[PDB]
């Protein structure tokens, strides 16, 4: 593997290079949005982002070293978690709303419907990105260490458990790096595993997140308005709600 | 299996 | 205004948190083998009632949590108190592999999950939990920090600054072990990142446990108390 | 009126 040979500034160089591009919403100030439409934006652009996470996965290291099956459950497992930490990404220079695209920033008003509990907490996820003044470089880190951790806990043999040990491997590297930027950033020993604490506990609160969603997904193709993609209700069936 | 097949190409 | 728990030294808080450790309870002492959904259920969730209460007086113990309001504490119990229930479960299970220990006298395994509808899947995630941490070697002093990281961070967010001074008090904590333990540097920062990414699946687990809590409350077959009842409304 | 008011008060 490759992945377990990179110096922490490589494998910043090449998460930062393989970063998806923001797309942009077919949303029009001058046309009227229902709740329903408003969501129906939101779908749609989760659908297209989808297909890029997925060619984005390819490139974070070690992932391709799994099976396929292995690299469809932890992309099935985390996919929401990585959509709703790019989101709230974006948009931690907007304090109080979400940048959903470049063309569609909202404040937890036009949040209409479930929706708006889920609104309110990726509002406090930005806004505790910001009270930490998070990184580039860490943000990065973490995406990845949610795609290769979510799922790992719910995958037959004593092989396939070597499939396990590799992504801890993994896992420690980009741990590794994490701290080797904090190091960089002039903190301390104390502050650096303070840091490192705060924004691994960051991630029990994006999977929290990621469930309620989850379940308001599901609600939404039981009411059978929103229309949701083939990609998204596939997704949707692997959790099992 | 959508993603199953994007994952392959 | 200001905390007593933020004064405490690592060795303090460590003894102070071992020492508001609850008690193991025990189940029913009925040599039935639990085979119905009811029956299952029902020693379950009389033990998660008396197991709650408990907790509610461990948690005043826990340095830093009494100096919040009255509401706040509300608040973080009623967000956390399943992955609490379930990290002791993890916990107590740890040296029985294969088996959940409830209690002393009740020693579950994923066969006796598929008596309950939708049980079987949350078992086999906590016993995936219990043999993690046991391939860790996770000790008592590391367990009781998780567990008071859990009440503090699980509703943090939903509200600050002094629960956030008291979690990196407990990460300071966590390293102090550690490091007491003989870990190098790289072992220290690589264990503590290893234990909280666990978290990221406990509150997983909760999640799911609390959606088979209400299919149980709405199916109205097993009794629930009013507080378990409560604990559970409290998630919407 | 929270059972859990009167647990935490007691
Ligand atoms: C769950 C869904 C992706 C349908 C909606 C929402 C608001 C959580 C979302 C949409 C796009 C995105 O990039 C992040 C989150
Ligand atoms: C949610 C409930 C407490 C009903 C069940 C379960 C298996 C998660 C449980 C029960 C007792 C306990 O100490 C931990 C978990």
């Amino acid at each position: 593997s490759l992945a377990l040979s990179l110096t922490a500034d490589q494998m910043v160089s090449a998460l930062l290079d393989a970063e998806p591009p923001i797309l942009y919403s077919e949303y029009d100030p001058t046309r009227p949005f229902s709740e329903a439409s408003m969501m129906g934006l939101l779908t749609n652009l989760a659908d297209r982002e989808l297909v890029h996470m997925i060619n984005w996965a390819k490139r974070v290291p070690g992932f391709v070293d799994l099976t396929l099956h292995d690299q469809v459950h932890l992309l099935e497992c985390a996919w929401l978690e990585i959509l709703m930490i790019g989101l709230v990404w974006r948009s931690m220079e907007h304090p109080g709303k979400l940048l959903f695209a470049p063309n569609l920033l909202l404040d937890r008003n036009q949040g209409k419907c479930g929706m708006v509990e889920i609104f309110d907490m990726l509002l406090a996820t930005s806004s505790r990105f910001r009270m930490m003044n998070l990184q580039g470089e860490e943000f990065v880190c973490l995406k990845s260490i949610i795609l290769l951790n979510s799922g790992v806990y719910t995958f037959s043999t004593l092989k396939s458990l070597e499939e396990k040990d590799h992504i801890h491997r993994v896992l420690d590297k980009i741990t590794d790096t994490l701290i080797h930027l904090m190091a960089k950033a002039g903190l301390t020993l104390q502050q650096q595993h303070q840091r490192l604490a705060q924004l691994l506990l960051i991630l029990s609160h994006i999977r929290h997140m990621s469930n309620k969603g989850m379940e308001h997904l599901y609600s939404m193709k039981c009411k059978n308005v929103v229309p949701l993609s083939d990609l998204l209700l596939e997704m949707l069936d692997a959790h099992r709600l | 299996k959508i993603l199953h097949r994007l994952l392959q190409e």
